[PDB]
RNA sequence: AAACCAUAGUUAUGACGAUUGCUCUUUCCUGGAUCGAGUAACCCAAUGGAGCUUACUAUUCUUGGUCCAUGGAUU
RNA sequence: AGUCUCCCACCAAUUCGUAUGCGGAAAACGUAAUGAGAUUUAAAAAUAAAUCAACUCAUUAAGGAGGAUGCC
């Protein structure tokens, strides 16, 4: 305890050093200082049972449950140290020793009920095995007593142990996944997971939610020729060319539902689909899980001639983003022999850009168990550092074809992946052979990492692909094997894992869709958004006093002219309406059959065989009011008034069949970025720019200053009628890679294929201010 | 969707005896040093500023008008100066009897009234 | 109401006697505040803790209200009350708070030392909590041990009679003022008025327009001087008219019969109330269905 | 809750005011001649003194109280004038009013009182004063070759004033 | 930018002309202004409306911009503008300004007595007005007299360098700034500075609180030496299409 | 020599203007137009999250219920 | 806001291998049914102590099959 010899260790640095605070994400807080209190229902039990004193002689119905939880309780409540019954209750005091040893474990159980058929072990001393159903659903598969019984309705992923205890959960589609973790992350995710060229880290997202369904033809001929029918209708013809099935390139399109059987049929989009094409009659396809059964069921229609793997309890899968992420990914995998694709794969984690990269750049080998390195290792990669553009060329003529296919086809077979857990390894086995590195024969080496069998050790295939739309990379893994890999991965110090609400954010600075949330025109977006955020937000509305929340239908000057339908804003209040967009579109155009000339209200013609004339607009808002909280409210009935863009030509229509909810209304996607001051939120409208005031606008998007010298904004704001109204937006906030605010949302196509110039006006719901915007195409 | 120029006061008090308080104040040029010592004392050069003007003087029940901005100021000096020895040896002090800012309230038996009522109106001019 | 809580008793200690010109210009002032419009008047006394009360419990207050001021409350039917603070310098001093607070009717302590501020404020019987005013505040006002004795039965009192004398007291008025309304939230507060002669007096309209200045808002001014006051009175009366606020000696029905209004009908030197006994067992139990008051 | 604050960084320019000297323009020259150090005479007593004189004087005894009960010279240097004193947050007006109204400190005569930023925190003046400095620097090396004012009145006291009496955190 | 347009320029008439130590003194002080701040500057002039304007079109302005100053408006950016004080007092005496409109830029006004100060308002060409507030203003001036002007483009001036010379002048400047801020419901107000000296000027980020203490609103005080200030001068600049 | 990293981030959240809601109310014709007052109390981040425990809304910002509590009318 | 709990490294087993009414990774956490007590008590001060509410405590594994009470 003399300072002499801290002295001689602070002659190994300078004088006197100074050392900073902690940053503040690697700071945590003490906790209580006493054991761990037990709850009361495990106290009362184990009391009551050792306080207990002590025709085939078995007759044990029932009570078999009763010992076999007897003998847990004795076990804990004479093991525990936080196990504070009274004073009377010990090990010895009472006959804990005698009992549960002599008298239940053997003579009670045994004796009763004979061990059941399939006493085939397992070839593993931790429970890992296959589930799959061929030509049929899986079950969850076993494990855990006590955690498998909560799984009854929502799945469980690899991880949910793990995650559980670092973020915020949710259930939906059956699975328990995560949404978002517990800490603010809005501009990290940008600088490391955008498209900048600041990033120094990755990062990583279990995806394995996502299922997979293996199918593949039984013709025993090499050709099938019939799947490809199969894809071809299952999508648009776009799944089955030259450039996805010889080149094995991977696809991201739309996906829909044939059902031609009998006459009379048709097709509705159903969501996104990754199909990959191997050796020409194998096909992997990967869906979310919410379109995963209905499509399923339709390849079941032909499983006379097909056949179908539900492996989404067996296969999982990592998505990574980021620039350095497969030098991470890297940094934890080793080879069994030599493989000219990990050559490959050595040589291009060193780009950093992963944008110069090919179309294609899939990887595939066999890994060894990763638990062997205990810290994660660089490539002694330093050493080369002329990388050039004339070696990426080289890519694209040298492809290890059947080195890829050789171990890719080990994880299209279950009992490939069965024998893949041949011997696994349990961690005091690996620590012990790690110990035995200290006796070592080259004697001057000091080692850390433990060798590899040649036969007494499994391989782990594994395969990695690149995905070009959304610019990421799935690697893909058998499930067992999953949690040794993610334990590691989480040890880089600049390594961060993300939830579901960061993709999303991340999908949306790319200019890009999103499935759950941004899909008006399939069956489940239209959910989502009429059905599932309405009564969200509806509840936390109405139940506030009224005064202290935005009144909806009281607000002035809304539009330049008011008619007396609606006294204050458009449509609903809580979410992007599509209903009053297609009855009040179709309305305004029939208004204008023959007579060109609109016309707004005619002042107290009369009150209304029902008739409903079409005279005037506010006739047409008040049969949109009508059609609601009154037909729809209290009944029920479903239609698709939004379709996408088709590449035909459908554009023009027109006392039989003139209903204004029968035809469906063509829109299209698109971005708006805002010249001046603005910050759209979710569900703001979108309205043309009125051919009156074009020059004003056009004047303040040029720039209109104050003797100052600096912009002026102060000025009389024009406003248009109630018939301008194009468009919603459906995600907006402040884009960070451009520095001003920007929305993504739908216009109707008509509309823009008429505007003499490319500017539109967005005003948020709930509010009267008219911001300027400019909108370009999405090619989606 | 309003403003207010004026502010009216009723303010009245001498000593409180009346043995010494029979040598009546003058009208106005004892009600005008009284005030100007008063703002002086309280606060500096920056507390002459303020414009009052005098309505109808009494015998002691003077009536004030002030601007709407220095009710703050006015109110908060008259109501902490005591003087000494100034017009007579008798110290002074001021009791504000009323507030308004109408010019509507309280008044008996006036004449005085009449003006100050609609001649001296806004007029939009 | 209308009350006004400081008046000094012109008196040094239990020392000298009191000449009669000052009980004049207090039956002048007296008369000048009711003219002002004050109902309820208190009457404070101004010892230190250090020094001896006399031994004989009778002489524990000279004020002698019955008998000093009747004149002027029959004709003005003004109420009086007596009361006193006590200079707190340094605890470890004797002469605890029992017999004093017997005699008297309010009863307030002020402390000028570290010791003292820590003892008045969680270990004391007293309803009225002040400082002094015209000098330098012993401590800088701790944020929690000023709120924390608000929730029990003690109050912070105002007197603005240092504001109207001299030149150099108004600048440690002001800042003492602002830490005082700063530290204690401004929650309980009452205002006093401790004027030497007439000259000093100042009426409602011309005591806010002070305290306004100073960071107080106005309904709160208002509401100073007005039932907060009432509630420090009855604070101070409910201490030897009863046993824990559960049981006292007071009156029935009919405006101005309480423990506080009522001053002459009850006999404080036996603390009973004879009244005629006009309320028997054999009448009928409401309001109308029996007519006779 | 806590007592806000607010700080003030006032600097004191010497003009020449005196006929039959015609100087030269330039933007280099007209800093090195108005930014002439102090004659320390001055001190940390007597810009207290007069800014508490001229309160009592331009405004009254509830214009002289309500900033006297917290006002504080901090940090003072006579290399550059530059001082820095703290304040009430909602009093801080009527100080400025007290610089600006105050000429003649003490004895020393023709001067000018300059408030430049005012601040809340303490950690924010000291950047501004920094980033002050080195704009100064900058511009007196700029004009031509620097030692063309080597009398050296300012140049070596920017940086030799980094933290020796602004340790006060 | 700010701008500050009250700098008196040395000559009291037509007859006498500049010395040296006059101009001497005004480049120095111009020099100060450019280091506190102010970037844009215009120099007055007083008559008095009432005397014998030179015929010919020129020396008129003896200013002599475009010499003078010629090595200040380079060497450090700022500019420099050109303005008169005509002295109103009599209704009469002719010398009507469709002459001297342009040889300036901005043209003011300073009313003594009830009668000029009622045709100030009643139909000239100023752009400005201006009062005198070192002492003794004629006092109960109201919103009918100043309302029509204010409703048409014309502004109100305070100098605050009358604030700075004596206490007995700075009594009467503080008494007369409120009332004409009072009569005038704080509209189209701006600042300019009377600097007879390089010691008499002063920064912005107080002299905006002296005005705000004063009456003021403080949306006000920061557009005084600002977006009025520079509304002023586009306007008066862009008479000059006269030629 | 660092690991320094927040759509509030270090004891900062400022000084003011112009409209619309809401509560009460003077006169009227989630009803419409007028006259005049309020928009509070409890309080404030210091690495983050999930819980719990306390403080508040006295014709002095507001919204909803229950009572084998009391007084009147129903009956 | 606080004199308070839990989480923010792993474990096929000297690490709470804990199927325990239900939810939860866990919690000085939430909630359902039946039933009972308050210094004379499992217990509080010398939450309740006419009724209902409030405080505290005791008991109760999921799935599926078979028969019956009640209504179609």
């Amino acid at each position: 305890k003399q300072l002499q010899l801290a002295m001689h260790n602070s002659k190994a640095a300078s004088s006197t050093r100074i050392f900073q605070a902690l940053p503040r994400k690697l700071r945590r807080r003490t906790a209580s200082h006493n054991v761990r209190r037990i709850p009361k229902r495990m106290r009362n039990r184990a009391l009551r049972e050792m306080r207990k004193s002590d025709k085939a002689h078995g007759l044990n119905a029932k009570q078999l449950y009763k010992a076999r939880m007897s003998i847990k309780l004795l076990r804990l409540a004479s093991k525990s140290t936080s196990m504070k019954l009274s004073m009377p209750p010990e090990v010895t005091s009472s006959n804990c020793h005698v009992r549960q040893k002599i008298k239940t474990l053997k003579r009670m159980i045994k004796e009763s009920s004979t061990a059941n058929p399939n006493i085939k072990l397992l070839n593993n001393r931790m429970g890992s095995y296959d589930c799959t159903g061929v030509n049929e659903l899986a079950p969850i598969p076993k494990g855990r007593v006590k955690y498998t019984k909560r799984q009854k309705h929502f799945a469980w992923l690899p991880t949910h142990i793990w995650n559980a205890k670092r973020s915020h959960m949710m259930k939906r589609w059956g699975y328990q996944m995560v949404w978002a973790p517990t800490q603010k992350c809005f501009k990290l995710t940008h600088r490391l997971g955008g498209d900048t060229c600041s990033s120094d880290g990755a990062l990583c997202m279990d995806s394995s939610y996502i299922g997979t369904i293996i199918v593949k033809d039984k013709s025993n001929d090499s050709e099938g020729d019939f799947l490809k029918s199969i894809i071809g209708k299952l999508t648009a013809e776009r799944a089955n060319l030259r450039k996805y099935r010889e080149g094995q390139v991977l696809f991201q399109g739309l996906i829909y539902s044939f059902n031609e059987e009998n006459g009379e049929d048709s097709t509705k989009p159903l969501g996104p689909c990754d199909v990959f094409w191997v050796q020409k009659d194998t096909a992997i396809i990967r869906l979310h899980p919410s379109i995963y059964t209905q499509v399923f069921n339709i390849l079941l229609q032909h499983k006379e001639k097909l056949t179908v793997q539900d492996c989404r309890y067996s296969l999982a899968s990592v998505t990574l983003k980021g620039a350095k992420a497969l030098e991470s990914l890297a940094s934890c995998l080793r080879s069994t022999e030599y493989s000219k694709s990990f050559e490959q794969f050595k040589m291009v984690s060193m780009i950093t850009d992963h944008n110069a990269l090919p179309q294609r750049c899939t990887f595939a080998f066999e890994a060894i168990d990763p638990r062997h390195l205990a810290a994660p290792k660089k490539l002694n990669d330093s050493q080369r550092k002329t990388v050039n553009s004339d070696d990426i060329l080289s890519l694209h003529e040298n492809y290890p074809q059947d080195e890829i296919n050789a171990v890719f086809n080990e994880l299209c077979d279950p009992e490939s992946r069965t024998q893949s857990y041949n011997n696994q390894n349990t961690l005091k086995e690996i620590s012990a052979r790690r110990y035995k590195l200290l006796t070592a024969t080259p004697n001057s080496i000091n080692k850390t990492t433990v060798p590899f069998k040649e036969s007494d050790d499994p391989s782990i295939p594994l395969v990695i692909i690149r995905r070009l739309k959304t610019r990421d990379w799935i690697v893909v893994l058998p499930w067992f094997w999953l949690l040794p890999l993610w334990h590691l991965l989480n040890r880089i110090p600049r390594m961060y894992h993300i939830g579901l609400r960061q993709f999303q954010q991340i999908q949306y600075e790319n200019k890009q869709l999103y499935f759950p949330d941004d899909y008006p025109f399939t069956q489940l977006g239209y959910i989502e958004n009429s059905f599932y955020k309405k009564e969200a937000s509806k509840t936390k509305w109405d139940r506030k006093p009224m005064g202290k929340r935005i009144n909806f239908e009281k607000i002035k000057d809304i539009h330049n002219t008011k008619l007396p339908a609606y006294s204050g804003e458009i449509g609903d209040f809580f979410s992007s309406d599509w209903r009053f967009l297609q009855i009040l579109r179709n309305g305004i155009d029939y208004l204008q059959r023959n007579d060109k000339t609109l016309e707004l209200m005619d002042s107290k013609k009369t009150g209304q065989q029902g008739v409903r004339d079409i005279n005037c607009v506010n006739d047409v808002l008040e049969f949109c009011k009508d059609y609601e909280a009154k037909t729809k409210a209290m009944s029920l009935s479903i239609e698709e008034n939004i379709p996408v863009a088709l590449c035909k030509n459908r554009k023009c229509q027109f006392s039989s069949s003139f209903s204004l909810t029968f035809f469906p209304r063509c829109i299209i996607a698109v971005s708006c970025t805002l010249l001046e001051r603005g910050h759209p939120k979710d569900n703001a409208r979108i309205y043309q720019v009125p051919e009156k005031d074009l020059e004003h606008w056009l004047q303040l998007a040029k720039g209109v200053y104050r003797p100052n010298g600096r912009k002026d904004h102060d000025l009389k704001i024009p406003l248009p009628e109630v018939h301008d109204l194009i468009g919603f937006i459906t995600s907006g906030t402040y884009h960070l890679n451009c520095g001003n605010g920007m929305g993504i949302g739908f216009i109707d196509h008509h509309a823009a294929i008429r505007q003499p110039t490319r500017y539109v006006l967005i005003r948020n719901v709930g509010t009267n201010t008219y911001r300027l915007g400019e909108w370009s195409k999405i090619s989606v | 969707k309003t403003f207010r120029e004026w502010q009216y006061f009723k303010l009245s008090i001498t000593s409180f005896d009346q043995d010494v308080d029979d040598a009546h104040a003058i009208d106005q040029m004892t009600w005008r040093q009284w005030l100007n010592n008063a703002l002086k004392r309280s606060y500096g050069i920056f507390g002459e500023g303020v414009e009052y003007s005098f309505l109808h003087v009494d015998d002691k029940l003077a009536y004030i008008r002030v601007n709407h901005a220095d009710k703050d100021t006015f109110s908060s000096s008259i109501s902490t100066y005591i003087s000494t020895d100034e017009l007579v040896g008798s110290p002074l002090t001021v009791s504000i009897l009323q507030e308004s800012s109408s010019l509507r309230l309280l008044e008996v038996t006036d004449d005085d009234r009449l003006w100050l009522k609609k001649v001296m109106e806004e007029e939009e001019q | 109401m209308l009350v006004d809580l400081n008046v000094p008793w012109p008196q040094n200690s239990y020392a000298d006697k009191v000449t009669s010109q000052a009980v004049n210009n207090l039956i002048k002032t007296l008369s000048t505040l009711h003219m002002l419009g004050y109902t309820h008047i208190a009457i404070n006394f101004t010892v230190n803790h250090s020094e001896k009360f006399p031994n004989d419990v009778k002489l524990l207050n000279p004020i002698d209200i019955k008998r000093r001021f009747g004149e002027l409350m029959d004709r003005t039917g003004l109420k009086l009350y007596s009361r006193i603070t006590l200079i707190i310098d340094d605890p470890s001093k004797g002469q605890s708070l029992s017999k004093i607070s017997q005699a008297f009717d309010i009863v307030a302590a002020l402390p000028i030392s570290e010791k003292g501020l820590t003892l008045s404020t969680t270990n004391l019987d007293i309803d009225l909590l002040t400082f002094q005013y015209g000098s330098r505040l012993p401590t800088f006002l701790k944020h929690k041990s000023i709120c924390s004795c608000v929730n029990r039965g003690v109050k912070l009192e105002i007197v603005y009679g240092y504001a109207l004398r001299d030149v150099q007291a108004r600048r440690q008025f002001v800042s003492n003022v602002r830490s005082v309304i700063r530290s204690s939230r401004s929650r309980g507060i009452v205002i006093g008025s401790g004027a030497m002669s007439p000259l000093e007096c100042r009426n409602i309209l011309g005591v806010t327009s002070l305290i306004k200045n100073l960071g107080l808002p106005s309904d709160r001014c208002s509401k100073a001087m007005g039932d907060l006051a009432s509630l420090v009175l009855l604070n101070g009366r409910l201490r030897n008219k009863s046993h824990k606020q559960t049981i006292v000696t007071g009156g029935g029905s009919g405006n101005g019969d309480d423990v506080v209004n009522d001053v002459q009908g009850i006999d404080d030197v036996q603390t009973i109330k004879v009244v005629k006994r006009s309320m028997d067992a054999e009448q009928l139990g409401h309001a109308s269905k029996r007519h006779k008051p | 809750v806590r007592l806000k604050s607010r700080y003030i960084l006032f600097e004191i320019i010497f003009p020449p005011t005196d006929t039959n000297v015609e100087e030269s323009v330039s933007k280099a020259d007209i800093l090195l001649s108005h930014h002439r150090a102090s004659p320390a005479d001055v001190s940390i007593k007597s810009i207290l003194q007069e800014i508490r004189r001229s309160l009592s004087l331009n405004l009254g005894d509830y214009g002289s109280a309500k900033c006297n009960s917290l006002l504080q010279l901090k940090y003072f240097s006579n290399k550059t004038s530059t001082g820095i004193i703290r304040c009430h947050r909602e009093d801080c007006d009527l100080v400025i009013m007290a610089l600006m109204l105050m000429s003649k400190i003490g004895d020393v005569d023709g001067l000018i009182v300059n408030p430049v930023k005012v601040s809340g925190t303490i950690k924010k003046i000291e950047q501004f004063a920094m980033r002050r400095n080195s704009k100064i620097l900058n511009i007196i090396k700029c004009s031509q070759s620097s030692h063309l004012s080597d009398n050296d009145f300012i140049i070596n006291d920017f940086k030799k004033i980094g933290r020796e009496n602004e340790n006060e955190n």
